[PDB]
This record gives structure tokens, C-alpha cells and sequence, in this order.
DNA sequence: ATCAATATCCACCTGCAGATTCTACCAAAAGTGTATTTGGAAACTGCTCCATCAAAAGGCATGTTCAGCTGAATTCAGCTGAACATGCCTTTTGATGGAGCAGTTTCCAAATACACTTTTGGTAGAATCTGCAGGTGGATATTGAT
DNA sequence: ATCAATATCCACCTGCAGATTCTACCAAAAGTGTATTTGGAAACTGCTCCATCAAAAGGCATGTTCAGCTGAATTCAGCTGAACATGCCTTTTGATGGAGCAGTTTCCAAATACACTTTTGGTAGAATCTGCAGGTGGATATTGAT
């Protein structure tokens, strides 16, 4: 008799593996779902929450606020250049825009 | 004799410290029309969209969901609301 | 008296509202031309608070991106003043319009 | 009843990366939309994937090509990565 | 071998239309491909609304609130009217 | 036996168009009226490019579509340019359109 | 004693002249090697049906002639009749193309 | 056996008159001289970024031929959708 | 660029409610175990469809000349829109009461899924037709020079 | 305004490729009968969401003054278009050897289908915290005058 590790550990994972092989199942995706793509999928949107979470993190204290707010999420993805065409046509709540001010604009001397 | 659409209601000066946002350093008068327009246009298909899911869902009562699927729709995809 | 010259306050309002996160338009106004909107496409809706600000955050989104796109269409032709022959371009490349 | 969200496991991932970073409410909301779309456009991209070779299954391989096709650049392969590394470490389940 | 294809469908409706008028080979294709297209945006959004409202089935009436969803205006109507009652036509014999 | 294509009155084929059905995993189940309306609204579509396109040809004086023609008549029609503005014909051309500006005067 | 016509008169009567047509304008062979090459750079050792090879060459200059009236709609936003590159660069990143 | 031969800058057998062709049939009635070179530019990006995911569906499918499926699916990946050629 | 002067910013400090995080239990997933079913990987192999290759030609690119007309640069009047104080009002805010609905259990009839068995419509080459692309020369129009 | 110089239009011809037709063999609807879930239809709540309600806050409209900007007008250098001569290379066509689909078959390795056993992921209260909301006071920026 042999008991529980959850699959998730067993790929060494935060993201819950079995949860996203329940939501393949139920997408309409395909007939059926190997029991590899729930975990490698598990690993690549844990691995890019942790991406977009350091560089937010980062313009957070930067920021000289202690947590992370959409404000920074948004400073985050957007002064990153591989996450702005991720999310190009994504438009993040309460986030504002990047100061910008185009060089014509400004005063002279 | 304040009798005007709500389009109105959106402010002038509201309606643009936006564009500084957007950021703009000065304005034409006609702007202000002219935007009040592209402002209705954008959320109208929007809501039409977003409705016909609040109907098709056989519901009274339209929820952000309705409208996120519908920003999505309209190749607006909105972070922060459900999807 | 004295002050500033036409211009200066635009740029100090400009990094103003780029520094900050809240929204624009007001709430109510908002709220009332979106029931009005909305009641014209099916009578007797009502809407989850949550799916107003929703509609507020999505719209100021847009039209805000509306234009940096066309501010740069005014500095395009040596201008510097946004006009609605240049929302128009924005929008016509964009594929809104034509 | 209540429905189900991806919070913990990115305010775990989150103290992980910044042990000393917590994480706004609306800020945990932006972070699950964006899980929930990237979830679903590898899984859309795969779906089509496999549907055009008449393969009637999804698998790890079809993630994949996903990821080549839809995630840019670099971040395209610290991805690739990140996914045959838990996907190994899955199999070598003794 | 098999490779199947709408345009017999394509050269009777077209025969309805304009008796006299017939159809180039390439632009049989391009029709084929327009049919195609049309038909997995309809039957894609109707898949996602099943999805979304929790239920199960594609039925006649989300291939409608699709077609209502994607289509422009008044061919969206001549759509919804030629389309609605295809469907009586074939509820109606038993 | 009685096919349930003419059964609705249709040109397009409504069995296949429910086997269509069957691949997209466009859900676990498709009701019977689901290929019935759909293959219709196909067929709908189908014949009303294909006038506005036959007239198009019968203008430029031929017997025979090409894909020329198709395109003026998508890019004419303005709601059937909407429905397909993303989308490229083959072989098409563009519509004849010189700007104001640029003509001699 | 000999001369013809005033600048600027066959350009457009050669916009007239394309815009009626619809063959392909690159040639095909330049064309053709291009697409291998880009694509030897990308995977070696590969082949191409000849229909795929003008999938990309009707795909393309569908694109290129699209931008390029998108570009000429901001040539002619600045008062001027001529595109320059300060044109397709506006035209691209409205577009969202990232240029 | 008989490898050949190199494949190298054919980028510049996309002639000035035909980029001139093109440009015509976009309705631009004059071009600056520099627009030749941008434009060559912007085509190389966009039939790369085109034929590197064609390719990629042509090596999922474990084939070394890319057929213009592979270029459609592509194509439609890019949001720019071609009829005409099998989907 | 500096001097003097309104006028706006920006760190430094700080105590609190509104949030964020932490704690303390419960169905609902997920994970197992045992049992079956199947999709598609390997292994031939038939057969297109690709890659070169050559020859000749004539379409088309290239490189050069010459000028016209476009882009850019300066100047300048006038009118538009920015800046602000001013004064009145719409919007905010804070609960709140109650009907209105979405959210769900529970429970069957209707609708769809399987698994075969005829039966027929669609497809793939071969059999006829026959639009129209391309080559004309004759006209009309447009263009550009006197 | 006339007159020469092309270019565009446009009707007729005609053999060929590409369309249309016609026949014959097989995958795919359709037809039956039995096998399983679902999406309501009735019955019921919790929770948001509407309608008021009423004090004050700043926000908005309004009107005034001036600046600077936008639009126009002229001038000019030089760049880009039109024309030609020259000659390369693409285009055509036709052949041919072979790599590589793709079409079939065969047999595991892998996924699914049920049945229970654990475990976790999430709630609603209970226990901690930090930007804020706001008061300064010190510098940076901006402006008009020397
Ligand atoms: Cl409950
Ligand atoms: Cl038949
Ligand atoms: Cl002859
Ligand atoms: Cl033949
Ligand atoms: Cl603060
Ligand atoms: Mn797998
Ligand atoms: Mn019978
Ligand atoms: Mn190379
Ligand atoms: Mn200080």
C-alpha cells in the first residue's frame, strides 16, 4: 500500500498540476490529454508568474512602496520588452501608463 | 436650461486631463466633440456585445464577466475583472 | 499678478496624470451614459458594480491610447496640437475606420 | 460553491521569488487573469496544434510547440525549459 | 485521395444566383476558404458561449447568439431570419 | 431514405456540417438543430457574396468569377468589408482608389 | 523637338494601371530564393511546395501594398505627397507592429 | 552529392522597381529614395517572423517540406488570414 | 546666465483604518487501484511532387542625364486655446431597506450518444466543350508644346 | 485656343487551357433500436443591486487676457521623376531521378473508465500591518525684471 504525493511535487512545482489537467479535460482542447501536458503547462505559467512577479517585485521597491500594486505590475510589463508583445493587446486595470512626454513638447533652455 | 445627454455629462475638462495622460500638450475645441463621439462608438459594441451574453445567459442583470468576455471579443482584453 | 506661460502648466499636468493610476472620467455621469447605452439594446438591465468600473477602466484605457497614437500623428505634420483630422488618421491605420 | 482561484500558488511562487513581497488584492487579480489567458492560448495553440495532424491527443510535445509559436524570444526558451525540467522530474516518479 | 471540399455547394447556390455565371477555379477556392473560415469563428464563439454559461451542448441557439455575436448588422439579420427557420423547416416534417 | 439537407431545404450539406461539428471539440455534445441552422447560415453567406461577386463580373463583361472579382465585391460591400477586413483574397487586387491631393489640378 | 510627359503624370497613370491588375509585382525567382534563404537561416535542409512558396509571395505583397496606402494616408497627413521612411515608421507603429 | 549553392543576400533581388510596383498599386504617387531600403527593411522582418512559425508547424509535424498549410496556419496565426490555398 | 520672488515639489515623520495576512475546520477535488480500450509509433513501400538542369529569348533592371517641381525653410498676422480666478452645483459618500433575481438542489422527459446495417451522394480521372487572354489595328482622349 | 504625340479604349479573331460534363467504385450519411445524461421546471433562498436620502466638497462652467501657434505665402536648392541605351537574368519548357509523403498494417505504450481513500484549497471570522491621508518645512523650477 502506497500513498499520496501530489503530482505537482512530483515535477517539483507550485502550480497545481493536477488542477490544469482537470481544466484540459474540460476545455474542449482535445479527445484526451497526455498526463506530461499538465505539468509542463503547470511549470510554463509558473515560471512566467514568477517572471513578470520579480520584475514587478523590483518597480515595486523602487516604487519605496512595500507591496505590489497593478501600478507596478503594469511599470513591470511594460518597461520589459519581452512581456510587452506577450501582453500587447492586454490592458491591465488601474495600472496607468509609463511617464512619457515626447521630446518636442518640452520647454527649450 | 441644463437639458443635455449624458454624453455631455462626461466633462470637458474630464473628459481631457485624459489626453495628458495621454500625453498631450494642447487641444483644439473641436476636439472635445469629435472625441465624445469615438467615446460613445467604442463603448456602444462593447455593451451590444457584452448584452447578447447577458441574453444569451437568459440573465437580467449584466456582470463584469459579460464584459470582459465581450473586451476579449473585441480584442480588448482586460486583466483584473475574472478573465 | 504673476504666472505661467501657456504651455508650462500642460506639461506639469501632463507628468501629473502620468504619474498617477486613478480614473479619469467621473463615476456617476459615467455610469448613467452606460445604463443609457445600455437600456437602448435591452430594456430592464441592471449591472454589478464591479461591471461599471469595469466598462470605466476599459474606456479610459482605450481613449487614452486613442492617443499617444494621434499625438503623434499632430507631431507627424510639424504641429504640436492635437486637431480631429489626426483621430481620424489614428483610427483609419489602426483599422477602426476605413 | 465558492469558486477557485490560482492565488496561493502565485503568492507562493511570489515569496519564493521575493521572500520579503506581498501582493495587493486588485494586484492578485491582474496576476490571475493573466494566468488564466496565457493558460488558454497555450492550450487554444495546442488544441489547433493537433488538430491539424489529425492526432487525436494533446500532449507535452504539442505544449511545447505552443510555447515556440506563442511566447517570445528568450522568454520562449526559459519556458521550453522550465516545462522539460518539471516534466523529467514528473516521470522519475520512484 | 478523399480530399473533400463545399464547392458542388458552392456551384449550386451559385447556379441559384446567376444562371448564366459561373466560377474560376481559383476563385472556387477562395470561396472554400471563405466558407471555412465563417464557419469555425461561428462555430468557435458558439463553443466558448456553451463554456461560459457551464453547459454542455452546442444547440441551434448558440450557433444564433454566435452569429448574432459575428456578424456585421443586416446580413447578421438575413442571417438569424434565413437561418432560424432552416431549422422549423426540419422540426416541422418528423 | 431522405438526406437531412433537403429535409431543411439547403443547398449545403447539414450531415456534414454536424461531423464538422465533431472536431473542434467545440463542445461534448451538438444538438441536431446546431448543423441545421449553421449549414444555412453558411449557405446564407456563400450566395450573398456570390451575387454581389456575380455582378462584378457581369460589369467587367465575363461569363466566369475570378478572384478579382470576389474582391470587389467584398471591398465594395461595406458590411461584407467588415466581416472580412482581416482577411486576404488571393489574386484580388485592391479597389481603384487614387487620393484627392494627388490628382493634377 | 522630342519629348513626352510632365513629372509626376505616369506616376499616376501607372497607379491606375497596378491597381487594376492583380499579378504578382516581385519576381518570382528573386522571390523565391529570398524565402529559402530566410528560411536555410532557420531550419536547414528544408523544401517548399510550390504552392507554399506563393501562400508567402501573395501574402506579402498583400501586406507591403497595404502599408504602403497606410503609409501614403501620413505622407499626405503632413502636407506632403511623397512617402519617406519617417511615413512607414508612423504607419507601423499605429499599426502596432512594433517597427 | 551535390550541394549548392550559397544562399546569401538575396534580400536585394527585391528590386527597387518592383518595390516602386508595389507601391504604386498602394496608391503613392512619390517616393523618397530612402523609402527602397526601409522598405526592404520591413519586408524581411515580416517574411521572417511569417516563415519562422510556418516552419515550426512544419517540424511539429515531423515533415521537411513546409506546404502552404504550414504557411496559411501561419499566416492566421499572424492575424493575417489567406484565402486561397486550402484554408 | 544671475538676482529676487511667488509658486510648486518633495522627502522627512507619523499614527490608523481599511485592508492583508494569519488561523481554525469542511466538502470537494485529486490521487490510488484495478480494469479495459485505443490512438499513432514503427516499419515498409507505393507514388507524387520537388529539385535541379539546360537552352534560348526578350522582358526588364540598371546606370546615366537633365530639369522640374517637391520639401523645407523664413517670415508674420491673426485668431485660437491656455491660464485663472470666480462662483455656483453636480457629484461623492455613508448606510440603508427590500424587492429582485441569480444560484442550486432535486427530479424526470426529452434529447443525444453508441453500434450496426443498408443506401446514396461525392469524388476522382476521363470525356467534351468553350470562356477569354493576347494580338491586333483603328478611334478617341489626354497631354503638353507653340 | 490649335496641333502633334502618345496612350487608352475597345471591338473582332481564335486555338487552348481550364472549365463543365459524364461514368463508375467507396467512404459517409441516414435509418433503427437500445443506452445514457442533461437542462430545465418547480421550489427556495442569500446577496447584491436599485431606489432614495442628505450633507459638503471641491470640481465645472464662465468670462477675460495674452501669447504663441498654426496656416499662409515666397524663395530656392536639390532630389526624384521621366527617358534611354545597355545588357543581364528571369522566365519558359521540358526532361528526369529520387527523396519523402502518405497510405496500410501491426502491436505496444499510454490514456480512460469506474470505485473509494485521502488531502487540499478556500470560507468566514480572528490577528496583524502598511500606504495613506495630511502637516509641515526645505529646494527646484519658473518668471519678470536688471
Ligand atoms: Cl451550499
Ligand atoms: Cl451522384
Ligand atoms: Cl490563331
Ligand atoms: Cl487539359
Ligand atoms: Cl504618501
Ligand atoms: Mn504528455
Ligand atoms: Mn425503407
Ligand atoms: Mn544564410
Ligand atoms: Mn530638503
Amino acid at each position: 500500500r502506497a500513498k499520496v504525493k501530489s503530482r505537482s511535487s512530483r515535477a517539483g512545482l507550485q502550480f497545481p498540476v493536477g488542477r490544469v489537467h482537470r481544466l484540459l479535460r474540460q476545455g474542449n482542447y482535445a479527445q484526451r490529454i497526455g498526463a506530461g501536458a499538465p505539468v509542463y503547462l503547470a511549470a510554463v505559467l509558473e515560471y512566467l508568474t514568477a517572471e513578470v512577479l520579480e520584475l514587478a517585485g523590483n518597480a515595486a521597491r523602487d516604487n519605496k512602496k512595500t507591496r505590489i500594486t497593478p501600478r507596478h505590475l503594469q511599470l513591470a510589463i511594460r518597461n520589459d520588452e519581452e512581456l510587452n508583445k506577450l501582453l500587447g493587446r492586454v490592458t491591465i486595470a488601474q495600472g496607468g501608463v509609463l511617464p512619457n512626454i515626447q521630446a518636442v513638447l518640452l520647454p527649450k533652455k | 436650461k441644463v437639458l443635455r445627454d449624458n454624453i455631455q455629462g462626461i466633462t470637458k475638462p474630464a473628459i481631457r486631463r485624459l489626453a495628458r495622460r495621454g500625453g498631450v500638450k494642447r487641444i483644439s475645441g473641436l476636439i472635445y466633440e469629435e472625441t465624445r463621439g469615438v467615446l460613445k462608438v467604442f463603448l456602444e459594441n462593447v455593451i451590444r456585445d457584452a448584452v447578447t451574453y447577458t441574453e444569451h445567459a437568459k440573465r437580467k442583470t449584466v456582470t463584469a464577466m459579460d464584459v470582459v468576455y465581450a473586451l476579449k471579443r473585441q480584442g480588448r482584453t482586460l486583466y483584473g475583472f475574472g478573465g | 499678478p504673476h504666472r505661467y506661460r501657456p504651455g508650462t502648466v500642460a506639461l506639469r499636468e501632463i507628468r501629473r496624470y502620468q504619474k498617477s493610476t486613478e480614473l479619469l472620467i467621473r463615476k456617476l455621469p459615467f455610469q448613467r451614459l452606460v445604463r443609457e447605452i445600455a437600456q437602448d439594446f435591452k430594456t430592464d438591465l441592471r449591472f454589478q458594480s464591479s461591471a461599471v468600473m469595469a466598462l470605466q477602466e476599459a474606456c479610459e484605457a482605450y481613449l487614452v491610447g486613442l492617443f499617444e497614437d494621434t499625438n503623434l500623428c499632430a507631431i507627424h505634420a510639424k504641429r504640436v496640437t492635437i486637431m480631429p483630422k489626426d483621430i481620424q488618421l489614428a483610427r483609419r491605420i489602426r483599422g477602426e475606420r476605413a | 460553491s465558492r469558486k477557485e482561484s490560482y492565488s496561493i500558488y502565485v503568492y507562493k511562487v511570489l515569496k519564493q521569488v521575493h521572500p520579503d513581497t506581498g501582493i495587493s488584492s486588485k494586484a492578485m487579480g491582474i496576476m490571475n487573469s493573466f494566468v488564466n489567458d496565457i493558460f488558454e492560448r497555450i492550450a487554444g495553440e495546442a488544441s489547433r496544434l493537433a488538430h491539424y495532424n489529425k492526432r487525436s491527443t494533446i500532449t507535452s510535445r504539442e505544449i511545447q510547440t505552443a510555447v515556440r509559436l506563442l511566447l517570445p524570444g528568450e522568454l520562449a526558451k526559459h519556458a521550453v525549459s522550465e516545462g522539460t525540467k518539471a516534466v523529467t522530474k514528473y516521470t522519475s516518479s520512484k
